């Protein structure tokens, strides 16, 4: 059951600022963002709706 | 039959104590537990109504002085 | 800024989530229930309670 | 906020939808006039049918016009039917509760300083959905303000921040609040 | 065979679970909710914040 969402489709520009500790190795920050869509099925035909 | 017919209405006029009327305040909606009924609007369906609403909003904006700007410039006109 | 930015930047891809709302999460609803009370009552054994 | 059922006056075509009411009881003044209209119409039409001279219906319509015109013109504006506090003694019959409708200077009827201006005693701004004042409120807010035409569920020009405050009168009406939390219970056990 | 056999071998004792049914577990339905968003906002202390 949906309990709220951020519509990033209307966020013309988004940035995420990370203030890093002083003892980190060079490497990756992998950022994930689970989101919502609609599975759209009709008359035998599928596809995912935006 | 004048005296009688008027009295027939008079007798009935007295009697119907009470006043039936249309439901007041606000109408209400029931929510399925989430099985067995069709949503009010198809989820794919909901976005289109969004889109349908826009037709009206844009049409209003075809006359600048009558409302809110568009995506460029501006336009003039009037009625009669 | 804040929640306002999340609320105000309203698009199309959220119509099916918030248009014509059905549920307000902020309205607690509970149902009234049948009056009852519980008690622990000891029962006894008929016959020897042993191995 | 106080709510009442729906009624209407003899204009339009209501005089047929809740038909077969003839004489007044526990009804609004508009409803009472409507009932008198029903009485006169049915009486005159029946009389015309009994004596086919085609003029008793004309006299019935004329007296309908007389009654409706009298009700329309002779209404006394000296009404202060405002409900608040513990007592509403002005009238006990059905009537429309007073509302402070939204205005150009005060789109949300928040009674910031309008109360001290002219009203002194300002009727509460009634519910958001009572008398289609939602459309009037939106129209008044969108007076002289331009939209970017990227929001057809307009939130971009900050509708959300603006709202009607819980109390719209000079006083919070603490008596009603207390009666809400603490019912009178009429005659109690200690009495 | 498999699930089909479990479906075909319909009896009497199972009517209480599937006869004249009300729900299908596999039809998701969700409610549209009033548009809302959450924000963490700092409040401050009136008076010293200490032991």
């Amino acid at each position: 059951q949906p309990n709220g969402s951020a519509n990033f489709t209307r966020y013309d520009s988004v940035q995420l600022q990370l203030t890093l500790n002083e003892n980190l190795a060079s490497g990756r920050v992998q950022i994930y963002a689970p989101n919502f869509n609609i599975l759209r099925i009709a008359a035998g035909m599928g596809g995912l709706a935006f | 039959t004048i005296k009688l017919m008027i009295m027939l209405f008079s007798y009935f006029a007295a009697y119907q104590l009470g006043k039936m009327q249309e439901r007041p305040q606000s109408q209400w909606p029931k929510a399925k537990a989430g099985q067995n009924k069709y949503m009010v609007g198809d989820w794919a369906a909901w976005k289109p109504i969004y889109m349908g609403v826009l037709g009206v909003a844009v049409l209003l904006t075809l006359l600048g002085p009558g409302g809110v700007g568009g995506g460029m410039g501006g336009m003039f006109g009037g009625g009669g | 800024p804040g929640a306002i930015s999340q609320l105000v930047s309203y698009g199309a891809q959220d119509v099916y989530l918030t248009g014509n709302p059905q549920i307000t999460f902020f309205k607690a609803v509970y149902r009234r229930y049948t009056n009852f009370a519980m008690e622990s009552i000891q029962q006894t054994f008929d016959g020897t309670t042993d191995f | 906020l106080y709510q009442d059922p729906v009624w209407f006056q003899d204009l339009s075509v209501i005089f047929k939808r809740p038909s077969e009411i003839i004489p007044t009881r526990d009804q609004s003044d508009s409803e009472r006039i409507n009932a008198m209209v029903r009485l006169v119409l049915y009486c005159s039409f029946a009389v015309a049918l009994i004596r086919q001279n085609y003029l008793y219906a004309i006299l019935g319509l004329a007296i309908i016009a007389i009654i409706s015109l009298a009700y329309a013109l002779g209404a006394k504006k000296t009404k202060s039917n405002e409900a608040y506090g513990n007592i509403r003694p002005y009238s006990v019959k059905r009537s429309k509760k007073s509302c402070s409708k939204s205005s150009a200077n005060n789109p949300f009827s928040n009674a910031t300083v309008g109360a001290l201006l002219d009203n002194e005693a300002r009727p509460p701004a009634c519910s958001y959905d009572d008398n289609d004042m939602a459309s009037t409120m939106r129209k008044n807010f969108n007076k002289g303000l331009f939209r970017n035409l990227d929001d057809v569920y307009e939130v971009e020009n900050s509708q959300r921040q603006f709202y009607t405050m819980p109390v719209t009168t000079a006083a919070p009406d603490l008596t009603a609040f207390g009666q809400f939390l603490y019912g009178s219970k009429g005659k109690t056990c200690k009495e």
